[PDB]
RNA sequence: AAAUUGAAGAGUUUGAUCAUGGCUCAGAUUGAACGCUGGCGGCAGGCCUAACACAUGCAAGUCGAACGGUAACAGGAAGAAGCUUGCUUCUUUGCUGACGAGUGGCGGACGGGUGAGUAAUGUCUGGGAAACUGCCUGAUGGAGGGGGAUAACUACUGGAAACGGUAGCUAAUACCGCAUAACGUCGCAAGACCAAAGAGGGGGACCUUCGGGCCUCUUGCCAUCGGAUGUGCCCAGAUGGGAUUAGCUAGUAGGUGGGGUAACGGCUCACCUAGGCGACGAUCCCUAGCUGGUCUGAGAGGAUGACCAGCCACACUGGAACUGAGACACGGUCCAGACUCCUACGGGAGGCAGCAGUGGGGAAUAUUGCACAAUGGGCGCAAGCCUGAUGCAGCCAUGCCGCGUGUAUGAAGAAGGCCUUCGGGUUGUAAAGUACUUUCAGCGGGGAGGAAGGGAGUAAAGUUAAUACCUUUGCUCAUUGACGUUACCCGCAGAAGAAGCACCGGCUAACUCCGUGCCAGCAGCCGCGGUAAUACGGAGGGUGCAAGCGUUAAUCGGAAUUACUGGGCGUAAAGCGCACGCAGGCGGUUUGUUAAGUCAGAUGUGAAAUCCCCGGGCUCAACCUGGGAACUGCAUCUGAUACUGG
């Protein structure tokens, strides 16, 4: 139910950094970042219209750690919801607990944050939530529970976090290891070389 | 029958059947006497017979052997015809 | 007909084991099938014994079908070869009567009765 | 409260009965054209006052025969 | 006769009852005449959990409808609540 | 506030083209199966085939507060004794807590199963009038005085069994007279006529035949008029196909009268009239349970009727009625048929389309489980008893949803493999190493909720002669969970036990080498294979999915490819060889009228669930749930009169 294999392969295939490692290292010193995996990585894909749509959807999925079934269901919900579907898809992803745990800096990666969640190290409103896809709401307070507070992963995670751009819609107290999901992120909060409308196109045909 | 009470019910329903049959046969007899008088043209015999019949079609109604409406028609019908002749 | 029987705590744990024994028994079944056919090392029989008789057997008891078949292979000779096809655990069935329909054979049982669906097939075609 | 039908007399042969035809236009469920449909009713005509071709007003009542559950209310137009 | 009782809906281990007026012979979750309340035994009790149209319940009693042991309890409980 | 605010195209005829036209693909969906693989959980689903046949258990009982009663076990007792003098065992007696068998009452018409039959004594929508209706309910009165029986039992007797035969004998809320009898039935009226039953709980003077009287309350019984629920009946529209089926019909269509039903009715019979149905599809033939809804589609449609709910029909096959408020009875009766079982040979017995289970058929569909704790049904004043309804558990990846199978760091980037122009590229931060986490599975510890009630006491009110009893409502005490090792929480051990499947020529995301050589083989469509095959088969690499993945089957979509929305017929499939013409469709222009079509409004109905919208509850989700909106439909009334019809 989770992708467990090599991670930089995914970045290499999509042509971009997917933040699947902590960021302690320039990614180009860990892999040949600008070349696809495999014997024929140097080869260029003269890539069909379907192809660009597929790869964009894969990219987003691989960023958030979501497999097809759940992600399709995410599209369905984005569509049902009011307002722009493409933007609704990203709101839903960005509201996941494993994700939010990552953005408050409690985990070096979404993979690490997910493990924190699954392993009962995260509370929401002082209540233990251990499922990664838990949808987090405005004004919620997610926190590292007392016993998980001395984990060195978390301190390192918060350090790296302090060096990333700081997300607007979250208020994080690094000392308490608690943080507040102030509001749903706008579209403008999220990276601009994500092409949701391509993903929207892939799932309407 | 297979079930204990099913057996008992068949026994009771047979008893009731022979009870009802007996009273029902009696009743129709007393109804038939009236129609027979009518068909012979006698007011008195037919009125007399109607008077014997009345209390028993009424009673068998009260006793559930027949419904009230049946008792009534019989009285209505015979009364109609006997009057129409004398 | 006989074997070692062992009880287990849970059935789910014993499902894979039971299916495992089937795989081995099936693998050797196809193994013994390939050998006997390839053993002749020729496209046909070297002589005129090719004429054979087929039989279909279903016995009510499992102990007999393995035991009497061994005695049924004793009467076999070089001239006329007899072979058993589709030994049954009991009674008779549609696919059994169908088995005797494809290849002409006698349908016999140590002890058996005809099913309602079995009579219709046997009475219709000549058997 | 006087529910009623209007139609014309297609048969007056029977003793104290009549056959009345009620005709109406109906939108076709699939192809939209408006189609004529007819409903023939066995109706009671005590006194046989209804002539064939007459236009008559009828009402629904209890069963009067195996096929009659309607009786005459009054004649409207006659002998065209 | 006509009775007022609980038809058990909800899910396995999470009972949820629909209070209904019905001919007592019909199945518990089958044909009913009128729905008249509900009863959640698993309500958090932080908010609601038991709602009865007492006006229609009484109307039906007035016409001889009987009442479950469990509905007879709910009614005394709800009458106490307010 | 919101609540249908939604719609894609690709390959393939040709040397190439445009058109025509079929085939094929991308999508959703499934009660699925098979092949490979397979960790946990929540919720759902699970004989689609043979309405084939079924061993065994269980699935309908209950009331001693209707009745005679004791045979079991349980005490109790004058009196027998265990006697070691208060502990007792048996002989006895229903004395009573109870209770086998019996009469009696209520239930066996519900609940549960199936879809064979049925194109209509069906269903859906909407209306009618001639009716009955147990239990529950409001109203008003009865509940008087008698009689003959009978099961049980006793004696004698026949049977292998099933089950009988004689004569005794006895009870009742069993059964029948007699009285009483109207706001009941018949009748214009005068009049005439119809019923019943007791049983318990407690008790003050009072007293006897010590049974009770009598006092009191509960409950059942009878009558009549209502309510509520259920059911029967009637009309209209709609609800499959076929003309290689065009005529059909004697109870037939109607009328009169008698009979009949709970009730209208050719329901039935006699007589009379000669009708009734049919091209707006009768008759005949084929097929089929109908609906809410389900799947698909932007919609209009198309397909469909498991699981949930409503109606119908059936209960081995054909027929029949008896009992009853209700049945022509799913575990009742009778006859006939098919079939099976028992037998001491003479005779008997049964009907899983209830729940498990078996054989058979099949590509294929589960355990001969636990519990009445909860909801609900039957009986009972109750306690309670019964409940394969139901709640649960087992089995299966069948589906949906959730989670895991680790996280981070880790380079000249090892070995091995693979490609290479031998420079190197790749597998690949992948692995090893380094720290780090412990969900789930394992193991110990603790521990919600589903529980409302019911039981003893107590107190107050209504009762009443009464503080009894009864009933209601408060109080305390001790109690009731099949699931269950529950949900959930804490602790321990270690990355430890948890990854496979299909694909990579174009459509279509993913390319190379070796082997083969029109072979072996692939193939949804085009089309691959005779020496460079990205198409066969293996490998390395890659793509897509992931506890699944593929293949097959199946509906709709794309298919504007049955075209109502939404197409065509000169040469592509398609104008009858030509004309006349009935039915039918359509019909110039003016006025008046009508108001069926059409339009408007109002009212009722359109079950709930489902779908959709906004909320609420399970850690999330599936799932459960509140309210709304929607059900685009039907019907009645009242209007409007331009258009269509008269």
């Amino acid at each position: 139910a989770r992708y467990l294999g090599p991670k930089l392969k995914l970045s290499r295939r999509e042509g971009t950094d997917l933040f699947l490692k902590s960021g302690v290292r320039a990614i180009d010193t860990k892999c040949k970042i600008e070349q696809a995996p495999g014997q024929h990585g140097a080869r260029k894909p003269r890539l069909s219209d379907y192809g660009v749509q597929l790869r964009e959807k894969q990219k987003v999925r691989r960023i958030y750690g979501v497999l097809e079934r759940q992600f399709r269901n995410y599209y369905k919900e984005a569509a049902r919801l009011k307002g722009n579907t493409g933007e609704n898809l990203l709101a839903l992803l960005e509201g996941r607990l494993d994700n939010v745990v990552y953005r408050m800096g409690f985990g070096a990666t979404r993979a690490e944050a997910r493990q924190l969640v699954s392993h009962k190290a995260i509370m929401v409103n002082g209540r233990v939530v251990n499922i990664a896809s838990y949808q987090v709401s405005p004004n919620d307070v997610v926190s590292i529970r007392e016993k998980a507070k001395k984990q060195s992963r978390v301190k390192a995670a918060l350090e790296l976090a302090e060096q990333r751009e700081k997300p607007t819609w979250l208020e994080v107290d690094a000392g308490k290891m608690e943080g507040t999901f102030k509001r749903k992120p706008e579209r403008s909060d999220l990276s601009a070389d994500i092409n949701e409308h391509l993903i929207v196109e892939l799932y309407s045909k | 029958a297979n079930i204990k009470s099913a057996k008992k019910r068949a026994i009771q329903s047979e008893k009731a059947r022979k009870h009802n049959a007996s009273r029902r046969s009696m009743m129709r007899t007393f109804i038939k006497k009236v129609y027979a008088a009518i068909e012979a043209g006698d007011k008195a015999a037919a009125q007399k017979a109607f008077n014997e019949m009345q209390p028993i079609v009424d009673r068998q109604a009260a006793k559930g052997l027949i419904h009230k409406n049946k008792a009534a028609r019989h009285k209505a019908n015979l009364t109609a015809q006997i009057n129409k002749l004398a | 007909a006989g074997d070692e029987v062992t009880v287990v705590r849970d059935e789910k744990k014993a499902r894979e084991v039971a299916l495992y024994r089937q795989g081995k028994f099936r693998e050797v079944k196809l193994a013994r099938q390939q050998k006997s056919k390839l053993e002749n090392m020729f496209a046909n029989m070297t002589e005129g014994e090719v004429h054979e008789v087929n039989i279909v057997l279903k016995a009510d008891v499992q102990g007999s079908v393995e035991a009497i078949s061994d005695s049924l292979l004793k009467l076999s000779t070089d001239e006329v070869k007899v072979k058993i096809i589709g030994s049954g655990v009991g009674g008779i069935t549609e696919t059994d009567a169908t088995l005797a329909a494809a290849s002409n054979a006698i349908l016999v049982g140590f002890n058996v009765r005809a099913d309602a669906s079995a009579r219709k097939v046997i009475e219709a075609e000549s058997l | 409260k006087i529910r009623t039908l209007q139609g014309r007399v297609v048969s007056d042969k029977m003793e104290k009965s009549i056959v009345v035809a009620i005709e109406r236009f109906v939108k076709h469920p699939i192809y939209g054209k408006f189609i004529k449909r007819t409903t023939k009713l066995h109706v009671h005509d005590e006194n046989n006052e209804c002539g064939i071709g007459d236009v008559v007003e009828i009402r629904e009542c209890r069963p009067l025969s195996k096929t009659k559950s309607w009786t005459l209310v009054r004649v409207v137009e006659k002998a065209v | 006769m006509v009775t007022i009782r609980l038809a058990r809906h909800g899910a396995k281990k999470r009972p949820f009852y629909q209070v209904v007026v019905a001919d007592s012979r019909n199945a518990r979750n089958g044909r009913f005449i009128e729905r008249v309340g509900f009863f959640n035994p698993i309500a958090s009790e932080k908010e609601e959990g038991t709602r009865l149209d007492l006006d229609r319940i009484a109307h039906w009693v007035g016409q001889g409808a009987t009442i479950s042991d469990r509905v007879a309890a709910l009614i005394k409980e709800v009458n106490k609540a307010a």
